[PDB]
RNA sequence: CUUAUGCUCUUAUUUACUAACAAAAUCAA
């Protein structure tokens, strides 16, 4: 039941944080079917944040990493803040660096639901005020044309 | 909207022109009606032989959270 | 500047206060430095009111002095922000100023534990192979322990419904879920964050850690495996408690027996004296250093699992807004947190006792002792530490001195820090629940011998591991001036008189244990039992938790919550209520608040409308069935 | 000049503001260094 | 650099209106009192009917030019930028304000 | 429970039934058409019935010219205006 | 006056049983009695899409709507209801059906929804998993030795310096 | 215009709607 992340759900989550903000994760999961507010928070804070550091390893970084993993053995959330990098990437390269020593049918409907919910910002009170103001002008337009049609007959 | 901060407070200029009501409050009843005027077993072991202006960094705050969390 | 520009600047005030509560640094790029100076001046001004109202209302809730039901939920929400803000600040002070343990300390701490396990000839626990004969039963006991949370409750959320599905997938595929656990112990080192919440107990606020369910199964399997293989290899010696072989009232009973059974303590014909010490170990699990912790575990555990344990403690702790990485402290909410917490306590037990005496207490490796036994009496007579035991973070030491050994011990204390005004009996704390005749008499010879005992013990453990303080210390000296030996085990408050130090031997009620010698089979002491004042307030807070949670609950659920809390009081403290007069007042005021809750369900508190037949007749006859 | 207020918590008009507007510099001291080296030197002495 | 203070901008807009008034007198060249009351303290000034019309039409025409220049600036402001996602005009308008702050 | 329930209880019905037998109440804002006109009674009685029909005319007439944008509903609204028109006449014959 | 009222004042000439006759006869002539479509506050459990102004009724939004007892009767005897709801932007009524056999709703006018040889094989998978676990344990010991080889080389670089 | 409403009694069983208020449900087999 633990699902994998399609690129559609990846784009809905990025647009959700762009509007809702990083602390309203139950707001984000409402758009995002089949996914949890915990899972949404975990992906943005481990993968989708553009502040994160997914790039090549300079030899300064490799010497620093093998320094840190020797000085702070197996403390990866600590090391990932000293490296200013994501944590499982930091483990993935430390796994690789030591190996140097070798011897749409549904999704678009969700996306159509997400596309409309992000672009409707008012709530009950403003949409109702709109409805009452349109119905009040419609009553006004009705009563004025009544008076004009009676004025067509000459009776004022 | 509908939940707003004040741009200005309610002025007492508006209540000054109103006509009074003369309703009788319990706290305006007469009271204090008179003013007052002035005139070898220790060898085997491993090893034996002030105020900060911050409410969160205070010493009482550290003694607080150590006793009320436990 | 107009009504538009005044309107935008006040939103930085609101944003700064939210960053303060989240303990997020509020830094706006491009903010004018005079205006940033104004906002930080008032955020601190609001913070002084915010924190002081949290201290003021906390003191009202402990007194029970009319706190609104909403304000109890608000004060819980304020302290959990203050506790983490104090937690996150404590994390940064370790990160800036290095570890509190020096390299000289941690070399000796590691050297003590290697010296111990070499004498015990302790073989380390291996990684569990797949051809492991006990592997399917250890897996079932883990899952049944995870399942017992949910046999009670009716509703489950999306996290809990995920948790039951992962157990049922593991019941149906026992071989497949072992291969998932064995792979995570070898490979997985980055874990999902932990959501923390705080439990109100009206006297303190206890923390609760919520681990991810897929990570919870591999913790619970590991905790069953580590506790099983420790006891087969006999890791933990006899003094470490909870014992897995005795209930906490039986721990009080044997310890009170095993004092009396030991020879010549009561004999005070010479100047000889007996000292009992009680100290909490302060912030014991809070001061565990992971780099030290990973190195210590490699002595006893295959380094793959010793690497599993160290990485799991380094996760992200999440409150609502607040989030930080646990760089330093131990998380007690993990499943295997018990195995760490007692093993780290075994190191502290060797710093106090030493290598020579902890060998005498625990006995030899092939044929160890029982809980309070020695291989001979001559082994017992050497080294004045007679009995040692250690609860979670609470130690109990029994010292029997001669007159000459007592005078040397108390002289070298007065050499280091004497008092001319004889002020050692001022800060000395004893039991204010017993009478003044019955508690410790503040004799200048015994008080100074009491503080000298603690001064020897505080110096044996460095302050970088535990904070052993005199304010948390309770020392009771038995001498020729003090006939009473007083201590406090697992909620039980105990006073001991010998048979011969009593004026006359009067018969007693249920609240008094008769302590028997093993060889004479004769009752030679009496143990007077009371409930601790800390446990009386703990039970009073449970009755409030029944009432403050039940707004519009039925009458018989209130009666069922009263019964399950009254039985839990009386079946644990059985015979100890009788001597306690404050507890009997809590039972009276507590039971009538339950009855008034039914009387507030109706609109009448009138005593005639509610006879005892309404409340106390069984549920089969239509009554509430209150006990 | 005051920068405009973009909050992580509140969005009253529901504005879509870019991800950089919605959301350390030190090293470890030598105490973590000398701790880990002493534990290895204590460990290598224990192995020999 | 800086902005222009309201004393200088009042002066500069004063000078622009004098230059424009000067060219109106130049173009009018190329194409070709005070009585105080006795009864009251009120004062009466004789004026031509021209130059009152000319001031009123000029104030209307300057208002027309500034209205249509801002209206055409409205047209450019909602047709230039389309990179960032928005919801309404007021979104793009506020995110132009954040781009101005950078 | 909405005041639809509270208006139709036995006691509220009882005093209207007395006010029929003690005076000139009843209202007529309560009852239906009634389906037939030739079965209706005196004129002073029917004038208040007739007056009621004018009031639903005025509700419907004000509703016709609105931009409701429903061609089917305004067709329905013209039908009730036409039937109430024919209804307004049959009371006039009865008058 | 009060939410709970023990006594309601009756007229001095009244009786309960004679009223029940009288009250029943009145109960045929009212406009409220003859029209019984039940008005009920409800929430839509199945996001909407309007067909006229294409408005979307979020997930589950409150409506004062109109319940109607349907002339149909699911199976030999099970009740079935039809609920109607007005749209916020436009004046349009959208209808429900409650299927008792298939627990979800179905809707209509005005709205649309958003969407021993086997035992020998078991020994083989047992053998495969143990070899994988032996390798992964071997990996971590190799990974340490690979870390030590860099650690010994860096220490040698310190000695050369 | 076309144009049957109202008045008098019985036949098998307890069920629908308002929810702002409460929501650790714990626990003995
Ligand atoms: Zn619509």
């Amino acid at each position: 039941k633990g699902g994998v992340w399609t690129n559609v759900e990846d784009q809905i989550l990025k647009a959700a944080v762009q509007k809702y903000g990083t602390h309203q994760w139950s707001k984000v999961a409402s758009l995002l079917q089949k996914k949890t507010a915990r899972q949404s928070e975990l992906r943005w804070n481990e993968y989708l944040n553009p502040k994160l550091n997914f790039t090549e390893f300079s030899k300064e970084e490799d010497a620093q990493l093998l320094d840190l993993a020797r000085e702070l053995p197996n403390q990866w959330r600590t090391i990932a803040d000293m490296m200013a990098r994501p944590a499982q990437v930091c483990v993935e390269r430390y796994n690789r660096l030591l190996e140097s020593e070798d011897s749409e049918d549904e999704e678009k409907e969700m996306l159509a639901e997400a596309r409309a919910r992000l672009l409707n910002t008012q709530g009950k009170k403003a949409t109702r005020k709109i409805r009452e103001r349109m119905l009040e002008e419609s009553k006004r337009i009705a009563e004025l044309q009544k008076r004009r049609e009676l004025k067509q007959a000459g009776i004022n | 909207t509908s939940h707003r901060p004040q741009l200005e407070a309610r002025s007492g200029a508006k209540a000054a022109a109103y006509t009074p009501t003369g309703i009788e409050h319990a706290r305006l009843l007469p009271g204090h009606t008179t003013l007052k005027y002035r005139k070898s077993w220790r060898k085997g072991t491993a090893f034996g032989r002030g105020y900060i202006n911050d409410m969160t960094k205070s010493e009482y705050h550290q003694e607080f959270l150590h006793k009320h969390v436990r | 500047i107009r009504q538009k520009k005044a309107r935008t600047i006040l939103q930085h005030l609101s944003e700064a206060w939210r960053c303060w509560k989240a303990n997020i640094p509020w830094d706006v790029p491009g903010m004018p430095a005079p205006i940033k100076k104004i906002i930080e001046r008032y955020i601190k001004s609001k913070a002084d009111a915010w924190v002081s109202a949290a201290h003021y209302n906390r003191e009202r809730i402990k007194r029970g002095a009319h706190v609104e039901k909403t304000m109890v939920k608000k004060n819980l929400g304020r302290l959990t922000r203050l506790w983490i803000k104090n937690e996150q600040e404590r994390q940064r002070q370790i990160q800036k100023n290095g570890p509190e343990i020096t390299p000289e300390e941690a070399t000796t701490i590691f050297s003590v534990m290697v010296e111990w396990l070499e004498s015990r000839s302790f073989s380390p626990i291996p990684f569990p192979p797949l051809t492991y004969k006990n592997d399917t039963k250890i897996l079932v006991l883990a899952l049944e322990d995870l399942k017992d949370v949910y046999a009670s409750k009716v509703r489950l959320n999306a996290s809990e419904r995920e948790e039951l599905a992962l157990i049922e997938e593991a019941y149906d595929n026992p071989h497949d879920t072992l291969n998932r656990i064995k792979k995570y112990l070898l490979t997985q080192r980055v874990f999902k964050p932990v959501d923390i919440t705080m439990m109100e107990n009206y006297q303190n606020i206890s923390p609760v850690y919520s681990v991810d369910p897929l990570e919870k199964i591999t913790d619970a399997y590991l905790d069953q495996y580590l506790w099983y293989e420790a006891d087969q290899r006999k890791l933990f010696p006899n003094w470490i408690k909870p014992s897995d072989s005795e209930i906490p009232p039986l721990l009080v009973y044997k310890w009170t027996q095993g004092i009396n059974n030991l020879s010549e303590i009561w004999d005070v014909s010479r100047g000889q004296s007996a000292v009992l010490l009680e100290t909490t170990l302060g912030e014991m699990a809070e001061k565990i250093d992971f780099t030290l912790l990973n190195r210590l575990l490699r002595l006893i555990v295959d380094p793959n699992i010793a690497d599993y344990i160290t990485a799991k403690n380094n996760v992200v702790i999440n409150f609502k807004d607040m989030s930080h990485v646990n760089k330093y402290g131990l998380i007690r909410g993990l499943k295997f947190a018990s195995f760490i917490f007692q093993y780290y306590g075994l190191v502290i037990d060797l710093l106090l006792l030493g290598q020579e005496r902890a060998t005498d207490l625990a006995g030899p490796a092939n044929n160890p002792n029982e809980f309070m036994q020695f291989k001979s009496k001559e082994v017992e007579k050497a080294h004045p530490i007679r009995l040692y035991t250690r609860y979670l973070d609470r130690i109990y030491m029994l010292f029997h001195f001669e007159e000459d050994e007592g005078e040397e011990l108390t002289d070298e204390y007065l050499a280091e820090n004497p008092d001319p005004n004889f002020e050692n009996s001022i800060g000395y704390n004893n039991r204010k629940c017993w009478p003044k005749d019955s508690r410790m008499r503040l004799i200048r010879q015994d008080v100074n011998l009491g503080r000298a005992v603690f001064w020897e013990i505080q110096s044996r453990v460095p302050t970088s591991l535990t904070s052993i303080k005199w304010e948390n210390a309770f020392v009771s000296v038995y001498s020729k001036n003090n006939p009473n030996l007083l201590f406090s085990m697992c909620g039980f408050e105990v006073r001991i008189l010998p048979r011969q130090r009593m004026e006359e031997v009067v018969s007693n009620d249920e609240g008094v244990w008769d302590l028997v010698d093993e060889r004479t089979k004769q009752r030679t002491a009496k143990a007077y039992l009371k409930v601790s004042e800390e446990e009386i307030k703990k039970f009073d807070s449970r009755i409030r938790g029944i009432l403050m949670a039940s707004g519009s609950t039925t009458f018989t659920k209130v009666a069922a919550k009263w019964n399950t809390s009254l039985i839990s009081l009386f079946t644990y403290f059985r015979e100890a209520i009788v001597a306690t007069e404050p507890l009997l007042d809590i039972l009276v005021k507590g039971e009538t608040r339950i009855q008034n809750r039914v009387k507030l369900g109706l609109n009448s508190k009138m005593p005639t409308r509610f006879p005892p037949a309404v409340f106390y007749t069984p549920k089969e006859l239509g009554g509430l069935g209150m006990i | 000049k005051i920068p405009a207020a973009v909050s992580n918590w509140k969005n009253p008009n529901g504005y879509t503001v870019a991800l950089e507007r919605r959301v350390e510099n030190n090293t470890i001291n030598d105490g973590f260094m000398k701790l880990s080296e002493a534990l290895e030197n204590a460990d290598k002495k224990a192995r020999q | 650099r800086g902005g222009i203070s309201y004393d200088q901008l009042a002066k500069l807009s004063y000078e622009k209106t004098l230059r424009n008034l000067a060219t109106q007198t130049q173009n009018s060249s190329k194409q070709d009192k005070v009585q105080k009351d006795t009864k009251t303290g009120k004062i009466t000034i004789a004026d031509d009917d021209k130059l009152v019309n000319k001031l009123a039409v000029s104030l209307q025409s300057e208002s027309k030019k500034r209205y249509e220049a801002r209206k055409r600036q409205m047209q450019n402001a909602k047709t230039l930028y389309g990179v960032e996602s928005f919801i309404n005009d007021k979104n793009k308008q506020f995110n132009e304000k954040l781009s101005r702050e950078s | 429970s909405r005041n639809v329930d509270k208006a139709n209880s036995v006691l509220v019905r009882f005093q209207e039934q007395q006010a029929e037998s003690a005076g000139g109440y009843k209202d007529y804002s309560r009852y239906q058409r009634p389906r037939n006109v030739s079965k209706v009674k005196s004129i002073k009685e029917a004038n208040e019935w007739k007056r009621q029909v004018s009031k639903e005319i005025k509700q419907k007439s004000t509703r016709i010219y609105d931009p409701s944008l429903n061609e089917m509903q305004i067709a329905e609204l013209n039908d009730e205006l036409n039937n109430l028109f024919k209804e307004w006449k049959r009371w006039q014959w009865h008058i | 006056s009060e939410r709970k009222a023990i006594n309601k004042y009756y007229p001095p000439d009244y009786n309960p049983l004679e009223a029940e006759k009288l009250s029943r006869k009145m109960a045929k002539k009212l406009k409220t009695m003859n029209k019984s479509h039940a008005s009920i506050r409800l929430m839509t459990p199945f996001s909407m899409r309007c067909l006229e102004c294409n408005e979307y009724i979020p997930k589950s939004r409150k409506f004062n709507g109109k319940k109607e007892l349907l002339k149909e009767k699911y199976l030999d005897s099970i009740k079935i209801y039809r609920l109607t709801i007005s749209c916020p932007r436009c004046a349009n009524s959208i209808a429900f059906r409650t299927d008792p056999g298939n627990s979800d709703y179905v809707m209509e006018v005005g709205g649309v929804r958003n969407y021993l040889e086997k035992r020998l094989a078991k020994i083989q998978q047992e053998q495969e998993d143990d070899e994988e676990l032996e390798n992964l344990r071997k990996k971590n010991l190799e990974m340490s030795q690979r870390a030590e080889m860099i650690n010994r080389s860096k220490h040698a670089q310190q000695e050369k310096a």
